[PDB]
């Protein structure tokens, strides 16, 4: 079934190969019909969703029998369809990007959790991974902005979830399912036919809510959590050095960490969006993707590659060690005044969880809400970008200050420490 | 993020303020600045190199003072830019070698040599001396301004210790070079803050100009006195003014070289300092030098306005130009930026809007001579945009506005403005025409004179035909303006038709007509192309050709036009044939020194290697270029014109192709290779005609139509030239038309040139071109020359009758169908459909067309129904309704579906129109150019029945896009009889938008009265009247207002009394019966005339 769905996608070769920009004389005088485009969008998206479903039911089988699934043809066919999905020169369909990276997650997750891991690893070349990881690097450096998710804008820099493929799909409910009525209106329902019922293409779109943009940002931030999660997995697969755990996980991950701290501090604090916490979870996750790369994989962190990101590595560690000053929180009275300013949405969330959906949150015995007025406090600290967690301060400390590599000299380091105190 | 809020000037200042704290030698500041510079570069969607490269000419310029000490700062800058240390150094060698050389003796030149060549095992001396010779012009420039080194031995010795291997002092006599003068004047910093330090370098570069040009061979050495300013006596000022303007068009040539930078050699800092040089020459030069090369700086400032970061300095340079110059010699350049102001107003910030306000108030107070009465379009265009707000600023200018609109007829200055080239003025003319005609409809007195509106209609048709493959939007609004004009009466309105005229006949052998050809080609097409050029390299090449054409005419090298000579009557009477709007622009470059040969990278390709697979404008330029550089040989005056056709749009190549091919014809007795390349273009014409034409979509065949037309032109020019040559050869040289048997050998080569690739194939490739008269001409030629006693008249006539049945002529179609074509009886039946018994042929076709054996005998019936307006009988045909629906994708059913959609539009019924588009939209890839128009009109009508105004405006604009790009063709070639089938569709597209644009009956009644006004320019012919009334009919019964129904009864009554006055009371009766459900009090009288025309008198 996996091989059939992969060459089914290579039959529908052209759906994931529409060009970025059209002719200036591409006249839009045309019947402007959506029904065939809706059909082959459904074919591609349900096919990639089925590939994810095949591999997660294969993930649930006993762990001695994975070699009954995998051979050369599995990995060649997924290599083709993965280069097809995470595109470079064509318009991205985001629906297949989610599933195409979740497949790579299932692959790395079972290479970690099988006993005879060599046969998968000897079956995989180096070119497979070094074509996978560069597309993951190109995916991790794309922008997630609510005001132009659903816009059609500049290519390959904004994960954007096109208007013309906005339905759920077979596993996860990814948009607001605006094209779900058209699946039902694709047939005449009182008739036996072969051609589709005519769906006008420019009738959709009619302005009420940008909350839809917030939850699509929520999915795209979970997508980037997914990408750097499979980075975290294949650090652990290739604990020894290879072609692929090769120091560019300092470059791309430290670019990512530095920019998502920078525009968090410049743009997102006090913007009453639900997606702030997860966006400051990503940085809090990717520091660890730095950290175990620093502590446990220094043998391949080449000296020329570290100085490509010596700006951004040191600055990103500095924005964690700046929190050890902590003249902001220090009490309880003004921290809840701060979380009225930055984190009122999570007060609504925890009150809806407390009054409806949590068994522990009724008859609160004055030890279970004194944990709440510890963890809402550390949450709003971690959102307010001053006072992160102490453990991430230690992980950022033991990279810069530690002498595995001289990032700073001793007279350049205290020039950074004077810009806190010290 | 203080920098992100700023723009072009303050942005570049603040980026330098970012970098001089980037190098603060505080480590924390340095790493924080790296981080912020890189994130700022990525959130602008740039790299840090293309962020900081506009200030890299300033930033590392002062690092030439300290390149040995601040090696670490330069290393930080090169690691931030992401290039190597050499890669930013050979591209910015222009800016620091003029400062690293001239400073103190312990040079940093050793390190710039150590990087600019890798390793001292590569020799630094030759690379050092050729970098010193690479940018020596800028070194001379900085030496003359920044230090004041007006002694040539100082320059010589200060070179030769920095490089002892330098050639014979300096590279000799290169100080009065054009490039050195340009690099002198590029260093004129100017601001609104006129400072003493800003006057110091102004005086310094002025005195360096005085050193370089007026006495150089007199004063190579003794130039220390020129550093003083006020010692400049009046004995030498006019000699300076004389030597300046023999030395000003080439420095503008260098300016034109480094603004329009073709290979990406530099950023816009060069463009800023070129605009500074232009500004210096506008202030500090004599007036006759600035009247001279105005059309250089016009399309220099146009490229300045076009590029975004140099807009403000170019507006300020225009503001400097608009007041250092008179009224009348400003008309040549005012349209191109009044258009830029009005068409690019929206993205102007506060500062650009303030400097454009300072343009406009200066232009309307002190130079109202240009704006009011020299060309009144420039004031009405500024009034026409209310977002700008002209009239509230002065108030007394409104007193001139509210009388300059009336007294100036505005049509012919829309006419000669739509023939322009740049897209900004021919969007402003379209936005002014669509407001002008909208005012004249409600004014009800737009002129239709039996100042003609047909002039601007021909201009609009040529404008839409010019842009068929570029910018669909101006063809959209252009076709919308044509629809706002409407259908003209074909009787009392006609295009220009300059065919019986001087008629382009010029012998390229005698002198007296070659000079007339050159003065004509300068006057009509080279002088306009001189001004309206896009890149300045094309304007320089036009200047070169228009100079060398004056040099062939004996006007350039000697100077006589100062009127102090006066002993040149032969040159004065020659000069007077130029008109003044060409005289003023051709006068400076008599004595100019343009020289742009640029040879020996040409590689003449042999001919049947075709250029079709790229395009038409590729093909005709390459073919013209392969011709004229292989058949002219540098003395015949068409040789210079080759400099124009490596940047042509294909128009000038198509212009010169008949003349150069005809001059290749007269090379006789093959002998030379001049007739060997003739055999190349014979088989190239064979490659044109004998082509495939299928397997390619509707744009390669369009290029093939153009390739047809471009070489039909050379056939008619060879024929015209040969006949006029015989005529004037028998006129002047004797009377008996035979002589010497050698000019007869000229006249035989055109005869085998007009009998090669012969007829039955000119006609075959021209009737598909749609030149039906030309196809009829070649069919008659291959009737007479073909022995027509033999039986070739079967394959000759199945397309010969096609060439009459849409040429408009019936009386030869009826004459050819009844003469030598009388085999089949069906041919005798097809005579009835044009001779008043057409319905006797209709019901014969209805049962011939219900045999289901041929696909084309059905479409014969459908076209014969459509030509006789049987729309309800088309939509009820069983050729479409098998049971309810129609067949799949369309081989020839597209010709059926076009007629079906069009007849379904012309009868207004939402049910038969709403399920037709259910069948159109079930298709996959509709290729047909003709179906999609009537489809878009159909969905406009379906949305207009759903009370949806913006959606039907959307689909009518789709219809205008499709007509303006695909359906429309060239004016001044076709008739108005063949445009009329398209003008009726445009006139019916306008009234749907004009009846949809209403909210209640108060303006709906006014719209219907305006449309009844539009039914008076229409003429009186039945087909457009019935079409436009059928479309108002189809509007008024899809919008079920009661006022629309009261309109609908009026439409049916006008259809009825239209059709009974035109001998077609078959549909007058079935239209008047719609006036009986409404029960009008007037149909009892109208049925009397229908009874009278039918033939029953007594009833």
């Amino acid at each position: 079934c996996f091989l059939f769905i992969c060459d089914l996608i290579r039959i529908y070769h052209h759906v994931l190969k529409v060009p970025i920009h059209e002719s200036n004389m591409n006249l839009h005088v045309e019947p402007q019909i959506f029904q065939y485009e809706l059909i082959d969008y459904l074919i591609i998206s349900y096919s990639f969703d089925l590939l994810e479903g095949i591999l997660r039911v294969l993930q649930s089988h006993p762990k001695q029998t994975y070699m009954e699934f995998f051979d050369e043809n599995i990995l060649k066919s997924f290599e083709f369809v993965y280069k097809l999905a995470l595109t470079i020169s064509y318009k991205p369909m985001v629906n297949v990007i989610f599933s195409a990276v979740e497949v790579v997650n299932i692959i790395t997750s079972i290479i970690l959790n099988m006993d005879n891991s060599s046969d998968l690893k000897s079956l995989i070349s180096g070119s497979w991974w070094r074509d996978c990881i560069t597309r993951l690097y190109a995916l991790l450096e794309k922008e997630i902005k609510s005001g132009d998710v659903y816009n059609e804008n500049v290519d390959t820099t904004t994960l954007h979830m096109s208007k013309y493929h906005d339905f759920f799909g077979l596993i996860r409910n990814i948009g607001d399912n605006e094209l779900g009525g058209l699946i039902s209106k694709l047939i005449y329902t009182d008739r036996l036919q072969s051609v589709p019922r005519v769906i006008s293409k420019e009738d959709i779109g009619m302005f009420t809510a940008p909350i839809i943009g917030y939850k699509m940002e929520k999915w795209l931030l979970k997508l980037k959590d997914e990408v750097l999660n499979i980075f975290e997995n294949l650090l652990m697969i290739y604990g020894d050095d290879a072609t692929i755990v090769n120091g560019e996980m300092l470059i791309h991950s430290s670019k990512f960490l530095s920019r998502e701290q920078a525009l968090m501090i410049e743009r997102y604090v006090g913007q009453d969006s639900p997606n702030l916490d997860l966006r400051c979870h990503l940085i809090e996750h990717t520091l660890t993707i730095i950290y175990r790369l620093w502590k446990d994989h220094f043998k391949q962190l080449r000296e020329e590659q570290i100085k490509q990101v010596e700006s951004q590595l040191i600055m990103s560690l500095w924005r964690f060690l700046v929190c050890q000053t902590e003249t902001v929180t220090a009490n309880e009275r003004e921290m809840r005044d701060h979380r009225h300013l930055v984190d009122s949405l999570h007060d609504l969330t925890i009150k809806d969880q407390a009054s409806y959906y949590e068994d522990a949150f009724e008859d609160l015995p004055e030890y279970i809400e004194e944990e709440l007025k510890m963890q809402l406090n550390k949450r709003t600290g971690r959102i307010m970008q001053v006072k992160y967690d102490e453990k991430f301060q230690e992980m950022a400390r033991t990279i810069l200050e530690s002498k595995s590599f001289d990032l700073t000299t001793l007279e350049e380091a205290d020039s950074l420490y004077i810009s806190m105190g010290l | 993020q203080l920098t992100l809020t700023t723009s072009n000037d303050v942005f570049d200042t603040l980026l330098l303020k970012l970098i001089d704290i980037f190098n603060s030698d505080d480590y924390s500041l340095r790493i924080m600045m790296t981080l912020q510079i890189k994130n700022m570069a990525k959130i602008l969607k740039k790299t840090p190199y293309q962020l900081l490269s506009p200030i890299l000419p300033v930033l590392l310029r002062q690092l030439g003072k300290n390149l040995v000490e601040r090696k670490v700062g330069f290393q930080n800058l090169i690691e931030l830019l992401g290039y190597s240390s050499k890669t930013i150094l050979d591209i910015f060698q222009r800016y620091i070698i003029p400062y690293a050389i001239i400073q103190y003796k312990s040079d940093v030149l050793s390190e710039i040599a150590k990087i600019m060549c890798d390793g001292d095992t590569s020799l630094i001396n030759q690379m050092k001396v050729n970098l010193l010779k690479k940018n020596s012009r800028q070194i001379f420039a900085v030496a003359l301004v920044k230090h004041g080194l007006f002694s040539l031995d100082i320059l010589e010795t200060l070179f030769l210790n920095r490089a002892p291997t330098f050639d014979k002092g300096y590279i000799t006599a290169y100080l009065p070079d054009y490039k050195t003068l340009a690099e002198i004047t590029k260093l004129y910093k100017n601001s609104v803050t006129k400072d003493a330090s800003d006057s110091e370098n102004a005086n310094m570069i002025l005195c360096s100009l005085r050193f370089l040009i007026t006495n150089f061979e007199k004063d190579k050495r003794h130039g220390s006195k020129y550093k003083n300013i006020n010692n400049w006596t009046d004995d030498q000022e006019q000699a300076f003014q004389k030597k300046l303007q023999d030395n000003i068009l080439g420095i503008f040539q260098v300016f034109s070289s480094d603004i329009h930078d073709v290979e990406g050699r530099t950023t816009y800092y060069e463009k800023l300092r070129v605009i500074n040089g232009i500004s210096f020459l506008i202030i500090y030069a004599p007036k006759k030098s600035i009247i001279s090369a105005l059309a250089q700086i016009s399309i220099c400032l146009q490229t300045g306005l076009g590029l975004k970061e140099v807009r403000y300095e170019a507006f300020r340079c225009w503001h400097l130009l608009v007041r250092h110059l008179n009224d009348e010699e400003l008309s040549t350049v005012i349209d191109s930026l009044i258009a830029f102001i009005l068409q690019k107003w929206s993205e102007f910030n506060g500062k650009l809007r303030n400097i454009v306000y300072s343009i406009l108030d200066t232009l309307i107070k002190e130079k109202s001579d240009l704006i009011l009465k020299l060309k009144p379009y420039t004031t009405l265009a500024l009034v026409g945009k209310p977002e700008l707000g002209i009239l509230a600023r002065d108030g007394q200018f409104a007193r001139m506005v509210n009388k300059i609109r009336s007294t100036t007829d505005l049509i012919p200055i829309f006419a000669n403005n739509l023939k322009s080239s740049n897209k900004y003025v021919i969007n402003q003319n379209l936005d002014d025409i669509e407001v002008y005609l909208r005012r004249k409809q409600t004014e009800r007195s737009i002129d239709f004179t039996p100042s003609d509106i047909t002039l601007v209609l021909g201009a609009l048709l040529d404008t839409s035909h010019k842009f068929r493959n570029l910018d669909k939007d101006l063809c959209e609004k252009c076709a919308k303006c044509i629809s706002m004009i409407g259908v003209l009466d074909v009787t009392k309105h006609e295009f220009k038709r300059t065919t019986y005229s001087e008629n382009e006949v010029y012998d390229l052998n005698d002198s007296v007509q070659t000079i007339k050809f050159l003065i004509w080609v300068i006057n009509d097409i080279l002088v306009p192309a001189f001004w309206q050029s896009e890149n300045p390299s094309k304007q320089l090449f036009v200047a070169l050709v228009i100079q060398e054409s004056l040099k062939y005419c004996g006007l350039s090298s000697e100077s006589w036009d100062m009127n102090h000579k006066e002993l040149y009557p032969n040159e004065a009477k020659l000069w007077e044939k130029f008109n003044s709007v060409s005289k003023t622009t051709i006068y400076p470059l008599l004595s100019s020194l343009y020289l742009a040969q640029s040879w020996k990278e040409y590689v003449p390709l042999k001919y049947p290697s075709n250029n079709f697979k790229e395009g038409y404008k590729i093909w005709v330029k390459r073919f013209t270029l392969d011709l004229l550089k292989t058949g002219t040989t540098e003395n015949h005056p068409l040789h210079v014109f080759s400099s124009l056709i490596r940047e042509d749009d294909g128009s000038l190549s198509n212009f010169l192709l008949p003349y150069i091919s005809l001059d290749i014809i007269i090379k006789a007795e093959k002998g030379t290779p001049y007739a060997d390349i003739l055999n190349g273009i014979i088989i190239e014409f064979d490659s044109i005609f004998t082509c495939n034409l299928e397997g390619m979509n509707n744009l390669q065949v369009d290029s093939l139509r153009m390739c047809y037309e471009s070489i039909f032109r050379v056939f008619e020019y060879c024929k015209k030239w040969a006949t006029e040559f015989k005529q004037n050869y028998s006129k002047l040289h004797g009377t008996f038309i035979i002589k010497d048997t050698k000019t007869t050998n000229m006249l035989l080569r055109i005869d085998e040139f007009l009998r090669t690739t012969p007829s039955d194939l000119l006609a075959q490739r021209s009737l598909e071109t749609d030149s039906f008269e030309r196809s009829a001409l070649y069919l008659e030629q291959c009737y007479r020359q073909n022995p027509h006693d033999k039986n070739q008249n079967g394959q000759l006539l199945k397309n010969l009758q096609i060439t009459y049945e849409e040429i408009g002529d019936i009386d030869s179609l009826d004459g050819v169908l009844r003469t030598f074509a009388t085999g089949n009886l069906v041919s005798k039946i097809e005579e009835l459909q044009y001779s008043e018994n057409w319905k006797l042929a209709q019901d014969c076709f209805n049962v011939l067309g219900k045999f289901s054996d041929d696909p084309k005998t059905t479409t014969r019936m459908l076209k014969s129904m459509y030509d006789h307006q049987l729309y309800s009988q088309i939509i009820s045909n069983s050729s479409f309704h098998s049971s309810d629906g129609k067949i799949s994708l369309s081989p020839d059913v597209k010709e059926w579906y076009s007629i079906g959609l069009e007849a379904a539009n012309l009868e207004g019924n939402v049910q038969t129109l709403k399920n037709w588009v259910e069948q159109i939209e079930s298709l996959r890839n509709i290729d047909d150019r003709e179906v999609l128009l009537q489809y878009n009109i159909a969905k406009a009508l379906i949305a207009i029945s759903n009370e949806d105004p913006l959606r039907t405006q959307k689909y009518i604009h789709n219809s205008f896009r499709l007509i303006g790009t695909n359906f429309i063709t060239s004016s001044k070639e076709t008739t108005l009889l063949k445009k009329q089938n398209l003008l009726m569709k445009l006139h019916s597209l306008y009234d749907l938008s004009f009846l949809s644009s209403a909210k209640d009956k108060f303006e709906y009644k006014s719209n219907t009265t305006i449309l009844d006004y539009r039914m008076e320019r229409i003429g009186a012919d039945f087909v457009p009247n019935h079409y436009i009334l059928s479309m108002r009919k189809s509007f008024d019964q899809l919008k079920m207002n009661e006022q629309a129904d009261a309109d609908l009864g009026k439409t049916f009554f006008t259809l009825a009394q239209l059709a009974r006055n035109n001998a077609r009371l078959d549909i007058a009766s079935e239209s008047l019966m719609h006036c009986l459900e409404r029960r009008l009090p007037q149909a009892e009288l109208e049925f009397a005339e229908i009874l009278w025309k039918q033939g029953e008198n007594d009833r």
